[PDB]
C-alpha cells in the first residue's frame, strides 16, 4: 500500500 | 523555538488558510 | 479523520507520521516541537493489552508529509529515533492517563516551508484558550469511517467540550490531563479523529500572538464520530513540566 522508501533509511 | 507556530507558507507571508477563521469566530 | 477535508499543503508544517519498518505502515500520528524532539501519545508506543511496545530501531518519523502512501521525494524527510521516553505515570492499565511520549531524533531535522514546529502552550494560553465551544484543529492520516482510507493528510476542526458532557458520555473515568472534543448530536455538524490518527496533534491558534500552539494530543475515542461520543484529547499542558524535564536532562 506504501511506495517503497530508500534504502538508507531502512540499514 | 523562536518562530514556532507561524507557518512558512500561511503566517510568514500573511496568507490564511480556508477554514482558520473558523478558530477564530469561536473564540468567544 | 472522519467528515474532515484535505489539508492544504503547509498547512499543518508539524505534522509527524510515525510510521513501522517492517511491515511498512503507518503507525500514528505525532507532531514536531523542536528540530530533535517529537511529541506523540505514549499508547503509540507501549500498550502491553495488544501486546504492543516498540523500540527505537523498530519505527522511523516521516516529516512535511502531504500524500499518505507516496514517498514525497525532495519534500518529506525520515529521520531515525534516538530514544523513546514514556511518561512514568502513563496509565496503560486503566484509561490511558498521561498519555504522552517524546521522541528524540538521531540527526536534527532541516525545516522547510512544509517542516516547522508547533508551539507548546503557556499556562495563560492554555487558561484562555482551553474553554469548552472553543475549537480547534485535528489532522491526521487516519481512517476516514469507523468501519476507507485517505490519500492525503486530512484536517477537522472541533469544539471543546463542557467537561461534565464529557464525564457523562462515557463509562471510562476521566481526568484532569484530559479533555474531550467533537459536536454534539444537535449540533448537526460531525467530525472526530479515528484509527491512525492517535497520537497526532490537537491546535488552536492564539488570537493574541497570531501562533498555533498544540494544546492536546489525540488520544482514545470509543468508535469514530458515534453521536453522543466525543474524541479524548492528552492535555498537554498539564503534563507540560515532564516534557520540560525530559528535554532539559536529555536535550
Ligand atoms: C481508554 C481505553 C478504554 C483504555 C482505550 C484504549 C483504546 C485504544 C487502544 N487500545 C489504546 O491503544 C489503542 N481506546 O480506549
Ligand atoms: C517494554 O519493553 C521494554 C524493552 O524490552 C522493557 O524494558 C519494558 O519493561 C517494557 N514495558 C512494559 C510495560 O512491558
Ligand atoms: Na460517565
Ligand atoms: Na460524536
Amino acid at each position: 500500500d506504501f511506495e517503497e522508501i530508500p534504502e538508507e533509511y531502512l540499514q | 523555538e523562536a518562530d514556532c507556530g507561524l507557518r512558512p507558507l500561511f503566517e510568514k507571508k500573511s496568507l490564511e488558510d480556508k477554514t482558520e477563521r473558523e478558530l477564530l469566530e469561536s473564540y468567544i | 479523520i472522519v467528515e474532515g477535508s484535505d489539508a492544504e499543503i503547509g498547512m499543518s508544517p508539524w505534522q509527524v507520521m510515525l510510521f513501522r519498518k517492517s511491515p511498512q505502515e503507518l503507525l500514528c500520528g505525532a507532531s514536531l516541537i523542536s528540530d530533535r524532539w517529537v511529541l506523540t501519545a505514549a499508547h503509540c508506543l507501549l500498550y502491553p493489552p495488544w501486546d504492543k511496545n516498540f523500540t527505537e530501531n523498530d519505527l522511523l518519523v516521516r516529516i512535511g508529509k502531504h500524500s499518505r502512501t507516496r514517498y514525497e521525494r525532495n519534500i518529506e524527510k525520515i529521520s531515525m529515533l534516538e530514544k523513546i521516553y514514556i511518561h512514568p505515570r502513563y496509565n496503560w492499565r486503566e484509561n490511558l492517563d498521561r498519555d504522552i511520549a517524546l521522541m528524540k531524533l538521531k540527526k536534527p531535522v532541516a525545516f522547510s516551508d512544509y517542516i516547522h514546529p508547533v508551539c507548546l502552550p503557556d499556562r495563560e494560553t492554555a487558561a484562555s484558550l482551553l474553554q469548552a465551544g472553543y475549537k480547534g484543529r485535528v489532522t491526521g492520516w487516519g481512517n476516514l469511517k469507523e468501519t476507507g482510507q485517505p490519500s492525503v493528510l486530512q484536517v477537522v476542526n472541533l469544539p471543546i467540550v463542557e467537561r461534565p458532557v464529557c464525564k457523562d458520555s462515557t463509562r471510562i473515568r476521566i481526568t484532569d490531563n484530559m479533555f474531550c472534543a467533537g459536536y454534539k448530536p444537535d449540533e448537526g455538524k460531525r467530525g472526530d479523529a479515528c484509527e491512525g490518527d492517535s497520537g497526532g496533534p490537537f491546535v488552536m491558534k492564539s488570537p493574541f500572538n497570531n501562533r498555533w500552539y498544540q494544546m492536546g494530543i489525540v488520544s482514545w475515542g470509543e468508535g469514530c464520530d458515534r453521536d453522543g461520543k466525543y474524541g479524548f484529547y492528552t492535555h498537554v499542558f498539564r503534563l507540560k513540566k515532564w516534557i520540560q524535564k525530559v528535554i532539559d536532562q536529555f536535550g
